[PDB]
RNA sequence: CGCUGCUGCAGUUGAAACGCCCGUAGUUGGCCCCCCGCCGCCACGAGGAAACGGGAGCGCUCCAGGCAGGCCCGUUGGCCCCGCCGCGUGGGACCGCGCAGCGGGCGCGGCGCGCCGCCGCCGCAGCCCCGAGGAGAGCGGGCGGGGGCACCGGUACCGGCCGGGGACGGGUGAAACAGGAUGAUCCCGCCGAGACCGCCGGCCGCGCAGGCGCCUGCCAAGACCGCCUCUGUCAAUCAAGGGCGAAGGCCGGGGGCUAGAAGGCGAUCAGACACCACCGUAUUCCCGGCCGUAAACGGUGCCGCCCCGCGGCCGGCGCGCGCGUCCCGCCGGCCGCCCAGGGAAACCGGGAGGCUCCGGGCUCUGGGGGGAGUAUGGCCGCAAGGCUGAAACUUGAAGGCAUU
RNA sequence: AAAAUGGAGA
């Protein structure tokens, strides 16, 4: 049974689960990758 | 568990004999007689009654001159502090 | 206090029945 | 005397309960405070629950009380 | 706790009108209490109303024509067939001249008069004298 | 009264009505079922039987005269119950054991008027109506 | 109803009507996100997270600045509380109350609170078991209540 | 047929109180149903105040003033006439009558 | 006879809110997502034996009757019944609940297509309503005779001890019972236990209620108010089930200062069994258990809503003011009087009002006065007693508040 | 200080 607990962990890993960087890709994103919101000239997209 | 529902379990060792007053009074005293109280120095509940009056704690390896049926008889427990009161007052 | 001296009288009547019911059986 | 419930009168509204008013709104405000030594601006709630320390001075600029937060340094009024 | 908003509104409106205060407040706006109020305004018992809106329950401010005699609710809704609409008019309406019982029918929510004439009977939400 | 009212509460009201129905003295009288067994008469207009010892029950107040009644054992339940005689001086006709029918006092259980402790009323003796015996309409 | 306690009070407070961000808005909504995780890194529970952000920093309302709840940014991030703070804190209270009851058993009144708080904990946890917050197996018990902190 | 709204007591937000016994009856009474008149009286009688003041061996002496509470039971109060049963109109009058701000146990 | 109450009854005093609180089923859950699908739900059919009854036409010598009658609707006997809890048909208002990201391509992927696969594929605005004068948690500050555990200071009362002094002392409504020249009462010092926490002490405050008052501390809280703090309906009342619960009682110890059920006296009165004096045991105080009841009463269950004004007291929290416990609100609780309104009245009116114009929710209880809390079973307790709970029979009022 | 009755039924 204890081994199947490890198997349950395996199925969880495939799910997005823990993506701390994805939630924190906001303040860090606003310093480097922010696009044309103020004085940037690259407005046109795709 | 709870083999004999009535509270007279320690004193169930007697059976139908010896009346209903004596058996009940014995239950309280007998349970107190074999109880593990806490020796002062050892501070662990390892004391039993070696013989009426003298009780000793296995860990503390010390013999306390307590009561016949309990490490601290109720009247003495008071006298303790009354000696302390007179003494603290003396100096 | 009639209620008290009726109720406790009733209790004395109730107790009399108990001895009468058991001793007779 | 002309008093109208539909168009709510603001003067009485202030004295009214934060919930009893025709609209249940906040009854507290954010106040920036002026540290006398330096001009860093610290925003504090009208009623403070946790202490805010003026940047550059470890000692809390606000020691919270059940309602108004007093300040060890001089106070900048509201937002001004 | 508060289960029937309309009873707390009906006695809110009726009690206020009893003192003669035209403007009244209601703690929660309901789309069903909108139905009773706008059918009251439609029959002319109540005057222009409004809901000051927070994002929560909302409060209803209603001005009155001052003519309301009685209003009330049947809790909870009891369903009557369109055959029995008139027995309920006898018990809960003073006269058949000013009779109005709020019925709920799937095809629109109307007062008792129009519904039986439309041969549909649903549940009696509240009484309107 | 608290009252429990909801669209799905036909339970509270059904039990309550059943339990609180048997509170009336009259309801319990006809619904306990004790009354058919308890009444000397088995719930009937009249009961045949044989006459036993005659009786002179003192009245109460205002009425202050002895009212002659006869105690008869109803044949069907083998029980002895007293029956008030009809009109003035009508008891002299009734003496030893004779066929007697007994009927209710209207109240159906309570003793009639102010004559205490009598629940039933004789209506016949022998094979002739006892109210005709009084008028000598029908008599031995 | 103040739940079990009879005493009734209104202690609620009114947050700002604008659903959109406050005007001054000293930081960016994006800037707000890194401060909230930092509070998970500081170890602040979610209730205390809003309180400290509220006075220490200008941010006072979370939804207005960013469209989420204190816990929803944290739930997407690594620190997601399985036992919501509102239960974790009440379990913490039962242990603390048990400590008085074990030391002295003569306090029937404190025993009434330890009975009241146990009962409140059970009600809140039946909610979190029907929802996905707490596992169906999770059941409050008397002995491991101390260990539930882990 | 409730006689008084107070019910002879000032108990509000309460359930039970302490018992003080009547000086006359000796009857235990809860603090709520007891009269509790506070009385200030000079220790000597007023009649012999003059001769004792005349014997003022110490300078500027003043009479011994005693502060005590009198708490008669309900039955003790009526028979010793501390208070008198009154009519419905008089029931709500919250004041002791016959003025008397004079400082002695006897009102004189 | 709305005196069985669903419509449509009472429960502050007639009959009646569990002593108190938690609590599982049960019942009941605010706004709120138009459109989809199920619930329930009405409209509304199909097919549902009559007799009987509602009800065509009809003059037995008139009906009650019957369905006959006459140159006649193919003359009749038409029609509504049957409840049929299903079954169609439709509305979807209300009513409860709804999950799996969609979608496209390959797709006729077998007389038409689905499954199911396989593709981020590009069409996704792909994705967490709100933040309840619901509740839970949180934080800041005060709040209280609120609780436990130690600790401890007073005086009193009683009992000793020494000293002094000098006959009476006690007790009362008067008296007497028992004190006292081995010296009482009395007057002071010295002391020993045991309870008790005085005046301050209250339309004060606290607490689930019973209840809560020595000084020092110590432990766990509770309610409260304030807040741009999260939680997101976790809610209400609650059978069964628990937890407490004054005194008295009981069961073993410990303790024993005063009062003091019993029991003794004296003194009362034709009796004094008693009232009153004087002793005095159980008890009272503590610990460990049982009891589980009180006029446990506010004689008024709980959670909600709306109110008519005038003042207090306590808890915060703001309001300006020459800053004074100054005013003025937000108040949460304590309340007094009371306006309509209600009530058989008395009275209530921070309700017992909004209600014969009689329908927020939810537990409990009553049905003339006896018998009767009895009998009989069960349960509980060691017992006392508790808890549950009829009848046979009686008999005409019992009762409620008010007027002289 | 003591201090007890008041037949039935207009």
């Amino acid at each position: 049974e204890q081994e199947l607990e490890k198997k349950k962990k395996e199925e969880l890993e495939q799910r997005r689960k823990k993506a701390e960087q994805r939630c924190k890709e906001r303040a860090e994103k606003v310093a480097a990758n922010r696009l044309a919101f103020a004085q940037t000239g690259i407005f046109t997209e795709k | 568990m709870a083999k004999r529902t009535k509270k007279v379990g320690l004193t169930g060792k007697y059976g139908t004999r010896y009346g209903r007053a004596a058996r009940k009074q014995l239950l309280k005293i007998e349970t107190s007689q074999k109880a593990k109280y806490t020796c002062p120095f050892c501070a662990k509940d390892k004391v039993r009654r070696t013989a009426c009056g003298i009780w000793t704690c296995r860990s503390c390896s010390k013999t306390m001159a307590g009561g016949a049926y309990s490490l601290h008889t109720e009247p003495a427990n008071a006298a303790r502090a009354t000696i302390r009161r007179l003494r603290l007052a003396r100096e | 206090m009639r209620a008290k001296w009726a109720k406790k009288r009733m209790r004395k009547l109730k107790r009399k029945r108990r001895h009468m019911k058991a001793r007779s059986k | 005397m002309n008093v109208d419930l539909l168009y709510p009168d603001p003067v009485e509204e202030q004295r009214k309960h934060k919930l009893k008013r025709l609209v249940q709104g906040p009854n507290s405000y954010f106040l920036e405070i002026k540290c006398a030594g330096c001009q860093d601006i610290v925003v504090v709630y009208s009623h403070a629950n946790t202490p805010v320390f003026c940047p550059g001075c470890t000692s809390q600029i606000s020691i919270p009380t059940g309602g108004k937060c007093a300040f060890t340094s001089q106070v900048e009024r509201y937002r001004q | 706790v508060r289960i029937n908003v309309l009873r707390d509104a009906l006695k809110s409106i009726c009690n206020a009108q009893r003192i003669g205060k035209k403007q009244v407040i209601v703690r929660p706006s309901s789309k069903v209490i909108i139905e009773f109020l706008q059918l009251m305004q439609k029959n002319g018992y109540i005057s222009d109303f409004a809901v000051v809106d927070n994002h929560r329950s909302n409060r209803i401010v209603v001005n009155l024509i001052g003519r309301l005699n009685k209003a009330g609710v049947i809790s909870p809704r009891f369903d009557i067939p369109a055959n029995d609409i008139e027995k309920w008019v006898v018990n809960l309406l003073p006269s058949r001249l000013f009779g109005h019982i709020i019925l709920t029918t799937s095809q629109g929510i109307m007062d008792h008069i129009e519904a039986q004439h439309r041969q549909i009977g649903g549940k009696v939400i509240g009484y309107f004298y | 009264s608290g009252k429990t009212s909801g669209l799905y509460t036909a339970r509270k009201l059904r039990t309550i009505r059943r339990i609180q129905r048997w509170a009336d003295k009259r309801y319990r009288k006809a619904h306990l079922g004790t009354w058919l067994k308890a009444n000397p008469l088995e719930g009937a207009c009249m009961a045949r039987g044989i006459v036993t010892q005659k009786i002179g029950i003192s009245a109460k107040q205002p009425n202050s005269a002895v009212r002659k009644a006869v105690r008869v054992q109803l044949t069907k339940n083998s029980k002895k119950i007293t029956a008030f005689v009809p009109r003035d001086g009508s008891l002299t006709y009734i003496d030893n054991n004779d066929e007697v029918l007994v009927a209710g006092f209207g109240r159906a259980g309570r003793a009639v008027g102010d004559i205490p402790g009598c629940r039933f009323k004789v209506i016949k003796v022998a094979g002739i109506g006892l109210l005709a015996l009084f008028l000598r309409k029908r008599e031995k | 109803g103040r739940m079990h306690a009879p005493g009734k009070g209104i202690s609620r407070s009114a947050i700002p009507y604008t659903r959109a961000p406050a005007p001054w808005n000293k930081y960016t909504p994006e800037d707000v996100c890194e401060q909230i995780y930092k509070l998970a890194k500081k170890g602040t529970p979610p209730s205390q997270i809003g309180l400290i952000l509220r006075d220490q920093f200008a941010i006072g309302q979370v939804k207005n600045v960013t469209g989420s709840k204190i816990v929803r940014i944290l739930k997407a991030k690594g620190l997601a509380p399985e036992i919501p703070e509102d239960l974790y804190c009440m379990i913490k209270k039962a242990v603390a109350i048990r400590k008085h009851l074990e030391r002295s058993r003569r306090d029937k009144d404190s025993k009434f609170r330890l009975i009241l708080v146990e009962s409140r904990i059970h009600r809140l946890a039946r909610y979190y078991r029907q929802a996905r917050r707490l596992p169906p197996t999770f059941r409050y018990k008397s002995d491991q209540a101390a260990a539930l902190l882990a | 047929p409730v006689k008084r709204r107070n019910n002879g007591r000032s108990k509000y937000n309460c359930g039970h109180t302490n018992i003080v016994r009547c000086q006359n009856c000796h009857r235990c009474v809860p603090k709520d149903k007891v009269i509790k008149r506070f009385t200030i009286r000079n220790i000597v009688d007023n009649t012999i105040a003059d001769d004792v003041l005349n014997a003022c061996v110490i300078q500027g002496f003043a009479i011994p003033k005693l502060y005590n509470k009198v708490q008669y039971c309900v039955s003790c109060s009526i028979h010793n006439h501390i208070v008198r049963v009154r009519s419905r109109e008089d029931r709500k009058i919250r004041t002791p009558p016959k003025r008397f701000p004079r400082n002695s146990s006897q009102k004189k």
